């Protein structure tokens, strides 16, 4: 079973809720299984990546990534 | 107040002592309408109204 | 569909009971509430973006009613909106002056009080003390504005000013 | 002397409301709370203001719950009264004031 | 359960920590 | 009960009726609407 | 009645009241992280994480091995069933191939370390039902009775030994590599 | 001088031998040299020592954390439990399995009475509840054909069982114990996996939301809930440690003094358990009920009265020895204050006032790009922290001690006070009675805006409890006219043995038939003089004022006719307008009698036969007979006349209801300006405006707009009856002869032709629904001018609660 | 000096059956518990 927590969406059919899924299914096969950590953690499953969406700034144009004009 | 090693010898009590809420307390009055004592009914018809 | 609601009344019903429309009088009887006449039975509209648990926003509760027309002129807004007596306008109307301590206390009298008598504004005192300073030097670029000018226009009688 | 005792004596009077607390009880209790808020304390408690003083603070509560009980005001002796009026204005002010 | 209660800390000024 | 409940819909919850009087700035005024407020749904409910 | 008499009065003085000087002291200290020689004691979350039971068993086999006397790894071993860290087959062989080895040492002690470290979980494998085996060939002395009773818990062993091993084996369909162990058993 | 504080100087550290030497990309001065040259590979990527984060704090105006106690790092060890795994509170489970356990125990634990008391905590496990509420897990598939024909063939044909993943021995390195809990947890589908219905979630999400306060927390359970009242001390200041420290003082504050309110009132309450007396005014509160649950008058006695008296002292004495161990619990090896078992009083959290203002930094005038690039965000921080007493009983000389804490709490912290006590509220019928509905109904009419104040007053209507006995009466003609007993009445006048002609006497107060002050039926003043003042009419306004004992100037307002057709001479001389048909009484001087309020008539449902009618008026079928001519059955009856003599008769309207006199009073002038123009009726619409709908739109029509009727489409039997054939037989479906609600959630005023909520996509947007054009506004949000002006009064949390 | 008041609550502590309680004890009300306790029931001693 999976409870979803922090920001609720009606559909999460993407790649990064589907590693999420990937990570908790792993993270809760290696609490119930012990020997089960070692091919997990060679095949990089526990691994966690701390990559994430650039934060909103006004100062840029769409407020992400983009600057604005210059002449 | 018999605490010579105090502020100079970076003694600062955690807890305020007895003495000091008893000054604090005893300064200031007592507002009358904290007691909230109630004895008879509630008045339905003339409380509301009152006086302008 | 298009319809009229009937009402059975309980005396006309086989057995008596209490009808919703009757409850409902009742309860606008016990609170004081609007029963909107012309309020369409088609329009009635959950705001999912803030009482649907899916979305991130969810609250539990309808913080905006899905109407376009509804604005502030008509009397439905105005029987519920709030007014703004003692709110963060009554707040703020009192707190913010240029000048904290006139809104803690008068200037006069708390000069008055602690000190010996009313002071000037640091502005003030330093066009007095640039005025001390350029009038030791020389007297020419100085002129004479007054709020009454009738006292200087007819000086009193023993008023001789010293020739310099 | 045994104030603290005094006032759980007088506590347990008016949760037994039965024996009816007389003006006398009362003018006792009074009489024993503004005793031990006179009474002094040693030099390392009076370095600072004297700290017996609070003890006038519990004067109101003592004339609301006479006033529950039904104990007339007025029957206290007027040199009771003219302690229990200095205590009164110098913890009762109204919300009005 | 203190032994000699009485006698140690309500009847000695020094609690049986002060050597007068 | 079932006449107060349907009669208070949000007022009450879990069997517990509640009244948040707001209506004066007074608490000593606004108790007195309240216990008003109380006394005639209750009575209005009776009617069962 | 302002001032609560448990403050003042000797009578209501608390029985288990600590001093203030002396919890603050208590929970300063930061005792030395080697309790024992092989491994280090955990004081961060990090070292927690690196942290494990398991792992303390390859650093013991490691200092084990490297120990060159039987003293030795007795003391090591003790240490180790002390500090309660798991023992498995490598260091139960490491264990019994210098056991069996030693000559000073009788030949039912070795057979009471092995019973014991099975009990702690170690689980048998060829490498040690052949020490065993070599250890009874080589226990003359000893009443024949005895040597029965053991030949009888080294047939049980060999047997439950074969099991597992075909148990293993028996998915992957490596007939030949089954049967050259079985020769063998 | 105010200045002379602002006067110590400090001096620099003292140097020893030479200065240091530098080395022989722009110099950072920031940047410490040789510290930061030092490898990471031996230094650790650490800039603090490694402490928990609870012991640091940011900053202000410096780049930097810092510590509160400065230099006194306390271990990591401190704060965790002695000898615990990876330093958890609890080395069982991790902090999500310790969270979730609590659910999964609550669940197994869980009844549903039990949640009447509190509020979320009354919700049970949401995946498990849900799961169980649907319908559709209660068939738990078996084991399927291939599952069971491979287990019999490995366990029978082939001599091995397949084993269990869990007890399958994965550890090459040694042999693992069987857990408990391999292959004896039973499966099924209602407990685990959860699936549950979208409404079922939908409605209980909503549900734990809005069941936020409706918590009872002054209940007689015993243990740590159930008191008599609660305290709740809600203090705020800038920083978290600030008010940790501050919470913990004014825990050991609130301990100490508890501890000797407590044991004072324990010591007062031992004393009424070892002996006592029961007071007279006791003793007549539990015998004055009139009837008890055996069915007559009750006699309690002293014996029972002590003893109820004494079960309550019982649990008052265990509940402050309850409050006393838990005071006593806390020490200063051990203190855990932020649970109610191990302190009191416990000290809880709440959510920080956390504001982020987003500001331009820049001070160009020209480019507005700049100035959105040069933003900065700076935010305002209040941590709250609450601390909660539960005492069960209320003491003035707490409340004394509690309120004055605000003088001594420590720099830039104030503190909330939250009182819930229990408080004992009369409801009386004497004032709220439950009489039955008026004979002629409110309608939506009298609801409509502004009703409020022009046709409602405040409840409770007055009834008057006061009465004129005529002379054709007599004690039970009185009690009759009344509806009370003449014993009772009597009884309340307590002082007449006689009645007289024209007396007045005191209405009893539990009477089922007093009369309303200014009954519904006007008065109206006769012309004609009945003395000898005229002889033929009342000539001057001042003699019809002095008949009527009322202010002249409410004679004018009341009808202002007489006012405008005054023929008055101007040379002092002021007469009646012969055209005067009636002279009406103002409001004051209405009064009111039994005939004119209580309905003369009531109506009967279909089943009823002379005695359910006798059973609702309290009358005796002999009397309803008597009045209605002896009539046997009243099948073909639908009015039946009441006798006199009933006990609950009906009302002709709402005594809560306003008479439209007031509102004639109050709007006097308004009718004799209409009657001096003649305002016979002002239009609002042009002629046609019917013909375009949309054009007009009035500020009070809604769309989307109702079409106008049709007789034959309620049902397709209707209408293939009267459009298609003419010769069906049936009319129409077959309707129940009870109201059906085609709008279930909303009450729809009946009579009224509405549509419902439409069933196509197509109509939806083919409708006359207009589009949001201006800014949106709110009712109550208009106050806070936009999401990013978000004005708030005070700086409260987001999850504060209002007790 | 007073003695810290005793935590143990005697409403539940039964205690010996004074001889001066028998004359009472007709005219006495005891719980269950009281009448029944395995240490001195009082409702054999009423009966005695």
């Amino acid at each position: 079973h999976i409870v979803s927590e922090g920001h609720a969406m009606p559909s999460i059919a993407n790649e990064i809720a589907a590693f999420a899924l990937r990570m908790a299914v792993a993270n809760a096969l290696v609490k119930l299984i012990p020997l089960t950590r070692i091919p997990l953690k060679k095949s990089g499953l526990l691994s966690v990546d701390r990559r994430r969406e650039r934060g909103q700034f006004p100062g840029y144009l769409d407020g992400k990534k983009v600057k604005r004009r210059f002449a | 107040s018999h605490r010579r090693d105090y502020i100079r010898m970076g003694y600062i009590p955690r807890y305020t002592p007895w003495e000091w809420i008893a000054i604090q307390e005893a300064d200031q009055p007592l507002i009358a309408e904290q007691i909230r004592q109630d004895n008879i009914g509630t008045s339905y018809f003339f409380s509301l109204n009152r006086y302008w | 569909g298009v319809h009229r609601v009937g009402y059975t009344h309980p005396s006309t019903l086989p057995v008596p009971c209490a009808q919703r429309w009757d409850l409902r009088l009742a309860r606008a009887r016990i609170f004081q509430e609007y029963i909107e006449e012309k309020a369409p039975g088609a329009w009635q509209l959950e705001d999912e973006r803030s009482m649907s648990p899916e979305f991130k926003t969810f609250t539990g509760y309808p913080m905006r009613d899905m109407r376009p027309g509804y604005g502030q002129n008509l009397p439905d807004y105005i029987m519920k909106k709030r007014l703004p007596n003692n709110t963060h306008y009554e707040l703020f109307a009192r707190r913010d002056i240029p000048n904290e301590d006139n809104a803690m206390y008068g200037k006069y009298l708390y000069d008055m009080t602690v000190h010996g008598t009313s002071l000037p504004s640091t502005y003030r005192m330093h066009k007095d003390i640039n005025k001390a300073q350029r009038n030791d030097r020389k007297l020419s670029g100085n002129r004479f504005k007054v709020l009454c000018s009738s006292g200087a226009k007819n000086p009193p009688s023993g008023w001789e000013p010293i020739p310099d | 002397r045994q104030f603290d005792c005094c006032d759980a004596i007088w506590q347990e009077l008016v949760d037994r409301r039965w024996p009816r607390a007389s003006p006398l009880t009362a003018e006792l209790y009074l009489r024993s709370i503004m005793d031990h808020a006179n009474t002094p304390t040693s030099e390392p408690l009076q370095s600072f203001a004297n700290i017996n003083v609070v003890e006038k603070k519990k004067v109101p509560l003592v004339l609301a719950q006479m006033d529950e009980l039904g104990v007339p005001r007025t029957h206290l002796s007027r040199v009771l009264m003219d302690e229990v009026e200095d205590s009164l204005r110098k913890f009762q002010t109204y919300r009005s004031r | 359960q203190l032994q000699a209660q009485d006698r140690i800390i309500c009847g000695t000024h020094g609690a049986g920590i002060v050597a007068h | 009960e079932r006449r107060l409940r349907i009669l208070a819909q949000h007022r009450v919850g879990m069997g517990v009726l509640k009244l948040d009087a707001d209506k004066y700035e007074d608490q000593a005024d606004n108790v007195t609407f309240g216990t008003t407020k109380l006394s005639e749904l209750l009575a209005d409910a009776r009617k069962a | 009645a302002n001032i609560p008499r448990s403050v003042w009065d000797p009578a209501q003085h608390n029985p288990n009241w600590s001093d203030s000087y002396g919890h603050d002291i208590t929970n300063r200290r930061a005792w030395p992280a080697r309790k024992w020689t092989v491994g280090l004691e955990p004081c961060t979350p990090r070292e927690w994480l690196q942290f494990s039971h398991r792992n303390l068993a390859y650093a013991y086999n490691g200092a084990l091995r490297a120990c060159h006397s039987l003293p030795s790894m007795l003391l090591l071993y003790k240490e180790m069933k002390q500090r309660g860290v798991k023992v498995d087959v490598d260091t139960m062989n490491v264990l019994l191939t210098r056991a069996a080895r030693h000559e000073h040492i009788q030949v039912d002690d070795v057979f009471l370390l092995f019973d014991e470290l099975v009990a702690l979980g170690a689980r048998p494998d060829l490498a040690a039902a052949e020490t065993l085996h070599t250890v009874l060939s080589h226990s003359a002395s000893m009443p024949e009775e005895w040597r029965e009773a053991r030949r009888l818990q080294l047939v049980e062993l060999y047997n439950n030994l074969a099991m597992e091993e075909v148990e293993r084996l028996a998915p992957h369909r490596a007939d030949r590599l089954l049967k050259e162990q079985m020769k063998r058993f | 001088y105010y200045w002379s504080r602002y006067r110590m100087p400090t001096q620099m550290p003292k140097f020893d031998g030479p200065a240091p030497v530098a080395a022989p990309t722009k110099t950072n001065e920031f940047i410490d040299p040789i510290d930061d040259k030092f490898p990471m590979s031996i230094r650790g990527p650490l800039v603090r020592p490694d402490v928990p984060e609870d012991q640091y704090v940011d900053s202000w105006y410096i780049c930097t954390s810092m510590t509160h106690h400065m230099g006194d790092y306390r271990p990591w060890s401190a704060s965790a439990p002695p000898n615990a795994f990876r330093f958890r509170p609890f080395n069982e489970f991790d902090a999500k399995g310790r969270e979730y356990v609590q659910y999964m125990r609550e669940f197994a634990r869980f009844d549903p009475r039990k949640s009447r008391g509190n509020g979320q905590k009354g919700f049970p496990f949401r995946d498990a509840y849900l799961t169980k509420m649907n319908e559709a897990n209660q068939k738990t598939p078996p084991p399927t054909l291939e599952t069971i024909m491979d287990r019999a063939v490995r366990e029978h044909h082939q001599h091995a069982r397949i084993l269990s993943p869990l007890e399958v021995q994965r550890d090459v390195g040694r042999l693992e114990p069987i857990p408990s809990y391999a292959g004896k947890i039973n499966a099924d589908r209602s407990v685990f996996p959860f699936q549950w219905k979208t409404e079922d979630w939908y409605e209980y999400e909503v549900a734990k939301v809005r069941n936020r306060r409706f918590v009872f927390e002054n209940t007689e359970e015993d243990g740590i809930r159930g008191s008599e009242v609660t305290y709740k001390i809600v203090l705020e200041g800038f920083w978290d440690h600030h008010v940790m420290k501050l919470a913990e003082d004014v825990c050991m504050f609130l301990k100490d003094v508890g501890r000797q309110i407590v044991e004072e009132k324990l010591v007062a309450v031992r004393r009424l358990l070892q002996g006592g007396a029961v007071d007279p005014e006791l003793l007549a509160a539990f015998n004055c009920a009139r009837a008890g649950p055996f069915g007559g008058l009750d006699e309690y006695d002293k014996e029972e009265v002590a003893n109820f008296l004494r079960s309550d002292l019982r649990r008052l004495e265990e509940q402050c020895l309850s409050v006393i161990n838990r005071c006593n619990v806390p020490v200063p090896g051990a203190t855990n204050i932020y649970d109610p078992h191990t302190s009191w009083p416990h000290v809880e959290k709440l959510e920080p006032w956390v504001r982020m203002a987003e500001f331009w930094t820049s001070s160009s005038d020209t480019s507005f790009t700049e100035l959105e690039m040069s933003t900065a965000h700076y935010e305002f921080r209040k941590f709250f922290r609450v601390i909660i007493c539960k005492l069960p009983f209320q003491s003035t000389e707490f409340e004394k001690r509690m309120y004055d804490i605000r003088h001594w709490l420590h720099r830039q912290t104030s503190c909330e006070f939250h009182t819930i006590y229990r408080r004992n509220v009369i409801h009386d019928s004497a004032v709220f009675p439950t009489e039955h509905d008026p004979a002629t109904p409110t309608t939506h009419e009298h609801h409509r805006m502004f009703s409020f104040a022009l046709d409602w007053q405040s409840a409770p209507v007055n009834r008057l409890s006061t009465d004129t006995v005529h002379e054709g009466e007599s004690w039970d003609a009185v009690a009759q006219r009344l509806g009370c007993s003449v014993g009772e009445l009597k009884d309340a006048n307590a002082e007449r043995e006689t009645i007289e002609a024209g007396v007045v006497i005191n209405v009893p107060v539990t009477a089922t038939r007093r009369l309303t002050s200014f009954g519904a039926t006007p008065l109206v003043l006769p012309l004609k003089t009945t003395s000898a003042k005229d002889g033929e009419r009342i000539r001057t306004w001042e003699e019809a004022a002095a008949i009527l004992d009322c202010t002249v100037e409410e004679l004018q307002q009341c009808n202002g006719h007489a006012a405008l057709t005054y023929q008055k001479k101007e040379s002092e001389a002021g007469e009646f307008d012969s055209s005067v048909t009636e002279l009406v009484a103002p409001l004051s001087c209405w009064t009111s009698t039994s005939e004119s309020e209580f309905s003369p008539v009531e109506r009967v449902h279909a089943n009823d036969t002379l005695v359910a009618i006798a059973r609702r008026l309290q009358c005796s079928e002999e009397a309803l007979r008597a009045v209605n001519d002896g009539i046997t059955d009243v099948s073909g009856l639908d009015f039946v006349r009441v006798p006199p003599e009933a006990r609950r008769p009906r009302r002709l309207v709402e005594p809560q209801l306003r008479p439209q006199a007031a509102t004639d009073a109050l709007l006097a002038r308004t009718i004799a300006e209409e009657e001096t123009f003649k305002l016979k009726s002002i239009p609002h619409l042009p002629q046609n405006a019917e013909r375009f709908p949309h054009e007009y739109h009035t500020p009070t029509s809604r769309f989307p707009p109702t079409p106008s009727e049709t007789p034959a489409t309620q049902d397709w039997m209707a209408y293939t009856a009267k459009y298609l054939d003419k010769q069906f037989t049936i009319s129409a479906e077959p309707a129940p002869v009870y109201n059906v609600n085609k709008l279930w959630p909303m009450q729809q005023i009946p009579g009224k032709v509405d549509q419902t909520p439409f069933e196509e996509d197509q109509t939806w947007l083919l409708h006359s629904i207009p589009v949001q054009q201006l800014e949106m506004h709110h009712h109550e949000k208009d106050l806070q001018d936009l999401p990013f002006i978000n004005h708030e009064q005070f700086p409260r949390s987001l999850e504060w609660n209002a007790p | 000096s007073a003695a810290p008041e005793s935590s143990v609550s005697q409403s539940h502590t039964v205690n010996a059956p004074t001889v001066d309680e028998c004359e009472m004890l007709a005219e006495r009300w005891g719980t269950m518990n009281y009448w029944h306790n395995d240490t001195f029931p009082r409702l054999v001693v009423f009966l005695k």
